[PDB]
RNA sequence: CGGCACGUAGCGCAGCGGUAGCGCACCGUCAUGGGGUGUCGGGGGUCGGAGGUUCAAAUCCUCUCGUGCCGACCA
RNA sequence: CCCUGA
RNA sequence: UGCCUGGCGGCCGUAGCGCGGUGGUCCCACCUGACCCCAUGCCGAACUCAGAAGUGAAACGCCGUAGCGCCGAUGGUAGUGUGGGGUCUCCCCAUGCGAGAGUAGGGAACUGCCAGGCA
RNA sequence: UCUCCUCCUAAAGAGUAACGGAGGAGCACGAAGGUUGGCUAAUCCUGGUCGGACAUCAGGAGGUUAGUGCAAUGGCAUAAGCCAGCUUGACUGCGAGCGUGACGGCGCGAGCAGGUGCGAAAGCAGGUCAUAGUGAUCCGGUGGUUCUGAAUGGAAGGGCCA
RNA sequence: ACUUACCAACCCGAUGCAAACUGCGAAUACCGGAGAAUGUUAUCACGGGAGACACACGGCGGGUGCUAACGUCCGUCGUGA
């Protein structure tokens, strides 16, 4: 379950998630996981996935994680009144936009990769494809 | 140099054993006779075994 | 439930007060500033808050100059 | 001055000939001579501060700084602005005497003397050396110490590397091992 | 807080004094300050008096 | 480095006199000679100058590095710049201590009959 | 759920900008033919965990985990 | 003040 | 009128670093002495004075070279004012403004006043 | 929790709310103020007696990553940071003009008169790098001033200034 | 002296995130000036008389809530009042 070590601030802003995301091409490995909807990624969510690629790749190759989720999310508790004070910080998000290649391979055949990356999309909460890496 | 706050420092001459002689600026005032110099230390100067020992205390 | 928070200060309303371009008197407060942000060119005088002060008629007008390019404000006579 | 003129006479002429330098200039001079003393059980008793500033000007034939801390220190429980050393800084005449009276005098009547280590300059030409006992200085007598102490020795050097600090140093016959 | 209001008052005999505060604890020695006398118009020396 | 720490020195009381709009008269000092300049407001444009490297001065001085040489150059910058009619420049040492060589050649315009 | 009080040697307690202490217990020697009592004398503690300020934190501040105390009322 | 069973 | 040097500026990295070379008649710097004018919380190191034997070693100035710093289009993108629309957490259309980063490239500054040396 | 200061929210002038997110103040200082002169940091590496991860010394790298009497922001090399000499402008009466509030009030201020400090002079100095460090009116206390003084001369009391 | 079931600071190269990060940086908005047309002075000052100080929803920008509420609190515009 990923989180920061530490940060400068406990809570946050919710903000927004407008624009199209950075990050966009496959960097290190050779095939890609991209997110083509709009949404956030649990640190949950994110250990699933990853969680269900090693076991269906069964520890060969190599996985990178493009995402961290950094953004703290708060929650009240039942019965609590409306208004005295922000919740406490509950779990961790990671803000996606589309078009963010969220997670990444390499030194596995085609077919493999797309299996695995088929079982961590149906973990995954957002739309996702498959992408390769290009040369330019 | 300031005045009237550095100690007095008047030349002064230090006899080596050795038959040396000089003659130097220093605070102790009287004259200086000296054990040794640089003129006559045996590492200025350059004065500075088992099979050995057994063959000599058991010679045959 | 009960926070630790809840205070601020009153704001201080500073900045540009007037701009570049307008026609000044003499005394005529220019900007407010914590700090040299703007320093004082010619005829601008700075007070001891480091406000920036028209220190004769004219016209504001704002410049950069110096090595380190710093934002300077000068009075050009009318 | 005797190892001033012998300087000026012979060791700038050998420097020449064995680096093949082309300005005197170039020659490597010796800068100054700093010598300070640790004090730091001034803590307890500033007086034997005092005592070690008189020992180093009966010394060096010169009144010495009385350094204090640069920054507080945690461990040593020292504060910033505490007296917690002296120095004296040897420049011209003063330090070709005192020079001379090391390497003449005081450096012989080294307890266990088999010589100075060739490791000891910074990597730019400068040496550091270190006193064990001042009572090697024919100016402080026996009987009239109260505690044994020591100090150390740097030579400040314009010479550019070590060959060349320690060809300058040999070519005043300084004892190296 | 510790710091304790005090008067300097004329060595003019004018009657003019002015007002300042003092630390007592760490400076107990008297003050003295040549200041402005606007009754005679000179400089005359103020000196530390009670409030 | 001397230079770049005399000029450190200097900038202060030049940006002063910059700002209040006064005629320089700017003081330079070297171990062999000594250099003096009256200058405008603007700062750009040289008014006057006088100094031992020029033969009319370098001729009656016996060395051109010492207060004698100070006070001729003073007196020589202070005629001329009476001839060309300032009457009224105010004194930039340059980071130089003013004492010495600088106070002479300070004194010998003052007294030949610059106002400052 | 809200406060507010403490976590210090094996146990029970003081100390809350610099030192960490007390009683019982343990250990070594005496006393007794032997044990207890008693006499002589030692040693024992990340100061709940962890981190921020500070010359420096058992101490000031914050988070966290236990225990205890007082309120979770009118409908 | 005490003294494990035969 | 050309070249070199010193002082005071304009502008403030296309102007600063690095690396290599070069200059000493003048100028500049290091330099040579210091009981003095003056100075070190010790020291003529610095500040200062009296000078001119030596050296351009350091410094400084000039010259060359992209390893950097720096400048930087056109096109596209993001955003966005006004009007309208959708599948309305976010976008799209008409129209006006239009970056940041990146790319091609540029790039080893330019210039004014006074004084001195050489030609 | 209630007054005051700093940042964000706050939508690139000002201002802007919540039992919104984070921190501070209720002082200090006759030098920690004025001026003249001078100086430049943190950290690391190398060498060095006790001395060690860390004391003082020497050199290099670095370039403000330091510092600021106390929070945070904005400033600072001409230093506003650091060291010394002499000092009291931490003055008295005023003040063109301006900013900021509903008002009470609060802040900035060139310049004029008198007297002063530092400086060789130009100059700078009406507290501190700035922004917190606070409390209306009433009623009284103390010092000065006949300004008033219930028939008159005083006085009590009142006024004005501190 | 070696090995790593290992853990990794500085620096270098590649990739992201930030209301309380900024060596960059708009659109708008605001301040000042000049010019034409249009507008029943629409602007400012002074005086007589008030009312009002319980707002609602919709769009855009946000805090808070669950980017829940015909929720709550702000900025700006519109309509109801
Ligand atoms: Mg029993
Ligand atoms: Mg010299
Ligand atoms: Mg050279
Ligand atoms: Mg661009
Ligand atoms: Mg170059
Ligand atoms: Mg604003
Ligand atoms: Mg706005
Ligand atoms: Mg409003
Ligand atoms: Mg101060
Ligand atoms: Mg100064
Ligand atoms: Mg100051
Ligand atoms: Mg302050
Ligand atoms: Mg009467
Ligand atoms: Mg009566
Ligand atoms: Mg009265
Ligand atoms: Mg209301
Ligand atoms: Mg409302
Ligand atoms: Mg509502
Ligand atoms: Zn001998």
């Amino acid at each position: 379950m990923l989180q920061p070590k530490r940060t400068k601030f406990r809570k946050m802003h919710k903000g927004r998630n407008r624009g199209l995301a950075q990050g966009t091409d496959v960097s290190f490995g050779s095939f890609g996981l991209k997110a083509v909807g709009r949404g956030r990624l649990t640190a949950r969510q994110i250990e699933a996935a990853r969680r269900a690629m090693t076991r269906a790749v069964k520890r060969q190759g190599k996985i990178w994680i493009r995402v961290f989720p950094d953004k703290p999310i708060t929650e009240k508790p039942l019965a609590v009144r409306m208004g005295k004070g922000k919740g406490n910080v509950e779990y961790w998000v990671a803000l996606i936009q589309p078009g963010k290649v969220l997670y990444e391979m390499d030194g596995v055949p085609e077919e493999l990769a797309r299996e695995a990356f088929k079982l961590a999309a149906a973990k995954l909460p957002i739309k996702t494809t498959f992408v390769t890496k290009t040369v330019m | 140099m300031k005045k009237d706050i550095h100690p007095k420092y008047e030349e002064i001459t230090a006899s080596c054993s050795c038959g040396n002689v000089m003659k130097i600026r220093s605070t102790v005032g009287h004259d200086l006779n000296l054990d040794v110099c640089s003129k006559c230390h045996p590492f200025f100067t350059g004065k500075q075994g088992r099979v050995d020992r057994f063959n000599k205390r058991f010679n045959i | 439930g009960s926070t630790r928070n809840g205070r601020d200060s009153e704001a201080k309303r500073l900045g540009v007060k007037r701009f570049g371009g307008e026609s000044v008197l003499a005394g005529s407060i220019i900007v407010r500033q914590r700090g040299t942000k703007f320093h004082a060119g010619a005829n601008v005088g700075c007070g001891r808050d480091h406000t920036l002060f028209a220190k004769a008629d004219g016209k504001v007008k704002f410049e950069v100059k110096g090595p380190k390019n710093r934002k300077f404000i000068s009075i050009e006579a009318e | 001055a005797k190892l001033h003129d012998y300087y000026k006479d012979e060791v700038v002429k050998k420097l020449m000939t064995e680096f093949n330098y082309n300005s005197v200039m170039q020659v490597p001079r010796v800068e100054k001579i700093t010598l300070n003393m640790g004090v730091g059980e001034a803590i307890a008793d500033k007086k034997l501060l005092d005592n070690a500033a008189a020992d180093l000007a009966a010394i060096s034939g010169q009144k010495p700084l009385i350094t204090k801390a640069r920054k507080s220190v945690a461990g040593f429980k020292i504060r910033q602005g505490y007296p917690i050393g002296c120095k004296v800084t040897l420049r011209g005449e003063r330090m070709w005497e005192f020079f001379e009276r090391l390497i003449t005098i005081a450096v012989p009547r080294i307890r266990d003397f088999r010589g100075l280590s060739a490791k000891s300059f910074d990597g730019r030409g400068n040496y550091s050396m270190g006193v064990r006992e001042q009572i090697i200085f024919p100016e402080i007598d026996y009987d009239k110490v109260d505690r044994v102490r020591g100090l150390d020795i740097t030579i400040t050097t314009t010479a550019k590397s070590d060959e060349e600090g320690r060809a300058l140093l040999a070519a005043f016959d300084f004892p190296f091992r | 807080g510790i710091r304790e209001k005090i008067k300097l008052v004329s060595s003019a005999g004018t009657g003019h004094f002015y007002t300042t505060t003092k630390n007592k604890r760490t400076k107990p020695e008297k003050l003295e300050l040549k200041k402005f006398d606007p009754v005679v118009r000179q400089h005359v020396i103020y000196k530390e008096a009670k409030i | 480095d001397k230079k770049s720490a005399r000029i450190r020195r200097a900038t202060r009381a030049r940006r002063k006199l910059q700002e209040l709009g006064a005629t320089r008269l700017v003081v330079h000092r070297t171990p062999r000679h000594i250099y003096a300049q009256v200058i405008a407001p603007n700062g750009s444009e040289v008014l006057v100058a006088a100094s031992t490297v020029e033969k009319a001065i370098a001729e009656q001085l016996k060395y051109t590095g010492n207060k004698d040489a100070a006070a001729a150059v003073g007196k020589a910058v202070a005629e001329r710049a009476l001839e060309k009619g300032i009457k009224d420049v105010s004194f930039d040492r340059s980071g130089f201590q003013y004492h010495g060589r600088v106070q002479a050649l300070a004194d010998a315009a003052r007294e030949a009959g610059l106002q400052f």
